[PDB]
RNA sequence: CCCGUCGCUCCUACCGAUUGAAUGGUCCGGUGAAGUGUUCGGAUCGCGGCGACGGCCGACGUCGCGAGAAGUCCAUUGAACCUUAUCAUUUAGAGGAAGGAGAAGUCGUAACAAGGUUUCCGUAGGUGAACCUGCGGAAGGAUCAUUG
RNA sequence: CUCCGCCGGCACCUUAUGAGAAAUCAAAGUCUUUGGGUUCCGGGGGGAGUAUGGUCGCAAGGCUGAAACUUAAAGGAAUUGA
RNA sequence: CGUUACUUUGAAGAAAUUAGAGUGCUCAAAGCAAGCCAUCGCUCUGGAUACAUUAGCAUGGGAUAACAUCAUAGGA
RNA sequence: UACCUGGUUGAUCCUGCCAGUAGUCAUAUGCUUGUCUCAAAGAUUAAGCCAUGCAUGUGCAAGUAUGAACCAAUGAACUGUGAAACUGCGAAUGGCUCAUUAAAUCAGUUAUAGUUUGUUUGAUGGUAUACUCGGAUAACCGUAGUAAUUCUAGAGCUAAUACGUGCAACAAACCCCGACUUCUGGGAGGGGCGCAUUUAUUAGAUGAUGAUUCAUGAUAACUCGACGGAUCGCACGGCCGCCGGCGACGCAUCAUUCAAAUUUCUGCCCUAUCAACUUUCGAUGGUAGGAUAGGGGCCUACCAUGGUGGUGACGGGUGACGGAGAAUUAGGGUUCGAUUCCGGAGAGGGAGCCUGAGAAACGGCUAC
């Protein structure tokens, strides 16, 4: 169902023609799906755990590091494969005039396949390496609007 | 030269940027291997960053494979390349690169199997070890069908470009059975 | 530039060397080794700044290319030697021995020890981790290996090292209650307690120190030294003991002096 | 006190055909040095080889390995050149037409008094010029006022 | 019709304890004891609502809108005189 | 197992420049020296400290304010 | 020092500007100029063009002397001191300038779990004629060529820590095959096995991190591996020929240090008489590759239609390098920031490279 690219899609370094089968053990050991918790208190999707799916770009079930900045935002869109626009509204403090102004700053995140999101959810996106041109961040946390 | 800076690319709004800074060696890229698969073995030493060594495969007909179930890995040769998934020029150009797929020779696997099991697909020690293993013993008649041509379907794995070699795995379960179904598609 | 840098200009040398604004175009570079070079003392420094053993660059190399100087028990003959803290300094000819140790100000000074007190420093262990072979080796912030290390010894930890023998005699597990020096920030030689330490996920550590005197202080785990087990140092302290004193009580006590 | 036309001396700016030129940048096609990588190539040089000849040396025939220059092939980066058009400049320009300043002539007297037709706003037409007139509006009016 | 109230409206009269350059204004007040919210909009007088570009309009024109240059005043309210 | 602004404290925010402690370069602009009855030496001599928007990290506070909810609580 | 004064009128009060008044680590210019201390100085216009000279060379006891070199000694390989030359290292720093460049440089703040790093410091190094291998070449010497240049050819010599080879002091453990044995085993023998490289399988529990299929172990193989010392100085003693100290230089791995590269967030002047821009031919994302030291449309193939924008995208202007800072400042602010510190960029304009740890180097090369 996964394999919809021209070439077969697996996780690194996991055996999936093993002989030795066996559940009880580690992810990624004996065919296994590796899934792994990205730290910084945040919790394993469990649709990332028992997913099928298959993304180097997923945090928790890839090869990517969630490391450096942890930002908050809005999503802003979602018309990209895997990848949406984070919008993050702050206020520009202007000092001459001592108000504030809002200013917004549009960051590409990727988003795994164990999140749905729509335009106006409130996601939580972890610094990760250069996944593109534009994308530095992933998607870690979605809470709805509603 | 080749280059693997950002300075030519337009910004992600779309607009130009205009340089800065001619380009740098610490970000220069050098032209394709195009490791191609042919009785004429050459790998040219690349002298590259750090005094390091890269080894730029430009012909190769050998490899070293593993049979990930049997845990073996033997040097075989490699016969032709039938499947590319980003470009089918590389497999009409016969061109080596990471992750396409290749016919190898199954002799050495045959060996291995009638030496290791005892069976094709002179002692009491030797029969009981044999039996033993013997016992549990399952292949998968895919690679069974596929041995009796004497071509096993492989992945190359490494990237001939960089290291100079062109080894692999053999195809089995789920992947063998996409990539059959693709060469049936061809 | 097109490669590293050989020059250090002398407005842009570290400030605790307290060198002087019109002194010259340079200051001493410090050489690559043991310590960083922005928190080190050079050698140059040490002998002709401090010590004034020496009175130009020509004579410290006249001084050290005589094999007079000893870091931590072997001789030095490169001038920007990076000398850090708590490295002795021996002059095996007039029988004089110096650990690099913080003053309360940030500044490295030269503190006298006694013979037997100079066949030992402290390091600070850096990591533990598995060598090649499956070896465990330890390695310290001034850029000491050792292999096979006691498996108690953890990251952060203070090991006694044996200058003669090369070592760990004894080692300081990093624990609340625990003497420390501060070794960077603005809290530089200042010896207080751990009283916590206060963890937070994927940033640096903070590290809440109270001295003797019962002034609280926090600065980060990179910056935090121990010194000895419980509220005893295992090396001697300078005059000030490590109490920083506010500008009041310096004008206090430079105004009793002047009265006496 | 004052407004405008027309005269006359200078200054500034504008429009302006000539499809005005000069300068550079982009667009489209090409051509394309040089380097880099790659394919052949093999001047030449070594090491050995088989057997032999002549007196360890030397020559020839013989046969392998290795290195390898010129040249050459394809690819790549790509200066630079030519071409189309565009942009940004600099920019003459017959002629036209403004504005200002200065002398200051001329024709009147339009605005200031109810300025001698009260003034002005908008719009339209006309006239040597200030202006005139039509329609609606305002008092900034020359009326804060007719229960008479 | 008459009288007394309440709310809302067009206004009017008196008064300064206010404000203002004053005229005057019961808001044009509650401002150097300076801050309720918000939109538009001015920066000496001309050149000039002109040139040019853009846009709207069949047109007339509308909206947007300079500069070079020039000038020591222009202008407001009030007083006395003529 | 609601955020944010705001505020408080802490760590950072190079040096030089600035503010500022000490110090009789003869004064001063300076400099980072120096001082001590005179000392085969000493004062561990000194070579402070403050400031450093905004943004980032951490601590306490929740008045003011912003956003998100806010009778299938269908709550536990 | 939280400041005003003259100028519209016959006179008045205003609005309002003109003019004056002070400063400038602000330039020029004029006049004048005795002493002390201090000190900028071809930035502004021309990142315009340059005669001449200099600005990068380098030797320790410790790589290599047979100068037909010098001093001193006077049957001995090499006395010593040593020019020259080979070899090694450096010349990627510094100095100069501000042309280009407007979220770009740069600043503060992150990250590398996304990499390289001569050197320093610390640790580490076992399965590949030996009382020590081979061929060259410079200096030297002498035949030259050319108008000429650290332009250049041929001949004769001879070194190595140059170059190229080659024993590499020996070992256990572990893995595989496996004659025989009496046998769920024993087991001769054979093969593999240093370190590095590449791939694959497996362990890493309930050693490490906030977090890794991590560190690291084991196994199967793989590579025509520039690795695993044919080097030098001083001292030279102990046992009966064998052992033997203190160093120097060099190879490889990890760590450290010196750093770079890339990278997170936030922050920049004027202009809307610049409102749409980007996407054939990369624009935004996805998959698989290639390339790179390494992430990444960085590039390629295929696929999808995205991405930015009145919270001003895109474009234009800047007599725009950014910052630390500078002038003036009651407070708030205005203006400047070519220049000695940090960062960046360039070496007439472009472009391309070699060497090297490090350069797209220009007191290096190639071309226009
Ligand atoms: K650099
Ligand atoms: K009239
Ligand atoms: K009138
Ligand atoms: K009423
Ligand atoms: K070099
Ligand atoms: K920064
Ligand atoms: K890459
Ligand atoms: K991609
Ligand atoms: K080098
Ligand atoms: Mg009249
Ligand atoms: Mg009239
Ligand atoms: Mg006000
Ligand atoms: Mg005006
Ligand atoms: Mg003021
Ligand atoms: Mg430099
Ligand atoms: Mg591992
Ligand atoms: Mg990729
Ligand atoms: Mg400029
Ligand atoms: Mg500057
Ligand atoms: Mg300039
Ligand atoms: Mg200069
Ligand atoms: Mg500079
Ligand atoms: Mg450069
Ligand atoms: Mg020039
Ligand atoms: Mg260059
Ligand atoms: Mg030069
Ligand atoms: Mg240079």
């Amino acid at each position: 169902a996964e394999q919809t690219e021209k070439s077969f899609l697996k996780q690194p370094k996991v055996f999936l023609s093993t002989k030795k089968a066996d559940k009880a053990k580690r992810p990624g050991k004996a065919g296994n799906r590796f899934w792994k918790s990205v730290g910084l208190g945040f919790k394993t999707p469990r649709e990332a755990i028992d997913g099928t799916y298959i993304d180097k770009k997923c945090p928790f079930t890839g090869t990517v590091a969630i490391r450096g900045r942890i930002i908050a935002g809005t999503c802003h869109s979602a018309k990209m494969n895997r990848t949406i626009i984070v919008r993050r509204n702050y206020l520009h403090f202007v000092k001459k005039y001592q108000r504030y102004e809002k200013r917004h700053s549009n960051i590409p995140a990727h988003i795994s396949p164990c999140f749905r999101v729509k335009e106006g959810d409130h996601v939580i996106i972890g610094q990760c390496r250069p996944l593109s041109k534009t994308v530095r961040f992933n998607v870690l946390k979605v809470v709805p609007a509603g | 030269g080749i280059s693997r800076d950002s300075m030519h690319k337009r910004r992600a709004t779309g607009g130009k940027q205009k340089a800065w800074r001619k380009k740098r060696k610490y970000e220069l890229g050098r032209q394709p291997a195009n490791t191609k698969l042919s009785s004429n073995k050459t790998v040219r030493r690349v002298r590259v960053r750090g005094g390091n060594v890269k080894w730029r495969a430009l012909r190769l007909d050998t490899g070293n494979f593993s049979w990930g179930s049997e845990a073996v890995t033997r040097k075989t040769r490699l016969l032709d390349v039938v499947y590319n998934s980003s470009n089918n020029e590389l497999v009409r150009t016969q061109t080596l690169v990471k992750n396409a797929i290749v016919q190898v020779d199954a002799a050495p696997f045959k060996q291995w199997y009638l030496t290791h099991y005892g069976v094709e697909i002179k002692s009491n020690n030797v029969q009981r070890k044999l039996e033993k293993r013997q016992q549990g013993r399952t292949l998968d008649s895919h690679i069974e069908e596929q041995f009796s041509g004497g071509r096993l379907l492989a992945c190359i794995s490494s990237r001939p470009g960089q290291c100079g070699r062109a080894d692999g795995y053999i195809l089995e379960g789920k992947e063998l059975e996409f990539y059959m179904r693709k060469l049936q598609k061809k | 530039a097109r490669g590293l840098k050989k020059h250090l200009k002398r407005l842009n040398a570290p400030s605790h060397w307290m060198l002087d604004k019109l002194g010259g175009a340079f200051a001493p570079k410090p050489s690559s080794g043991p310590h960083k070079a922005r928190e080190c003392l050079p050698l140059i420094l040490i002998l002709r700044n401090r010590l004034k053993y020496a009175l130009t660059y020509r004579e410290v190399q006249s001084i050290l290319m005589q094999r007079h100087i000893m870091v931590d028990g072997k001789v030095r003959t490169d001038k920007t030697y990076p000398a850090g803290f708590m490295d002795i300094i021996s002059i095996p000819k007039t029988g004089e021995n110096y650990r690099l140790l913080y003053d309360t100000k940030g500044r490295f000074r030269l503190h006298s020890v006694r013979d037997e007190d100079a066949k030992f420093k402290l390091c600070k262990v850096r990591s533990v981790q598995f060598g090649q072979k499956g070896i465990p080796y330890l390695n310290t912030y001034d850029g000491r290996t050792i292999r096979y290390p006691d498996p108690l010894i953890k990251a952060n930890d203070t090991i006694k090292l044996d200058l003669e023998t090369n070592k760990i005699v004894d080692f300081i597990k990093f624990d609340v209650g625990n003497v420390v020096m501060v070794t960077g920030g603005r809290n530089t030689g200042r010896v207080g307690v751990i009283k916590n330490r206060e963890k937070h996920k994927g940033t640096f550590e903070t590290i809440h120190v109270e001295d003797a005197q019962g002034h609280q202080f926090a600065t980060r785990l990179g910056n935090v030294f121990t010194i000895g087990k419980g509220t005893k140092p295992w090396v001697s302290l300078p005059k000030g003991k490590g109490i920083k004193l506010t500008i009041i009580e310096e004008q206090r006590k430079r105004d009793a002096a002047a009265q006496a």
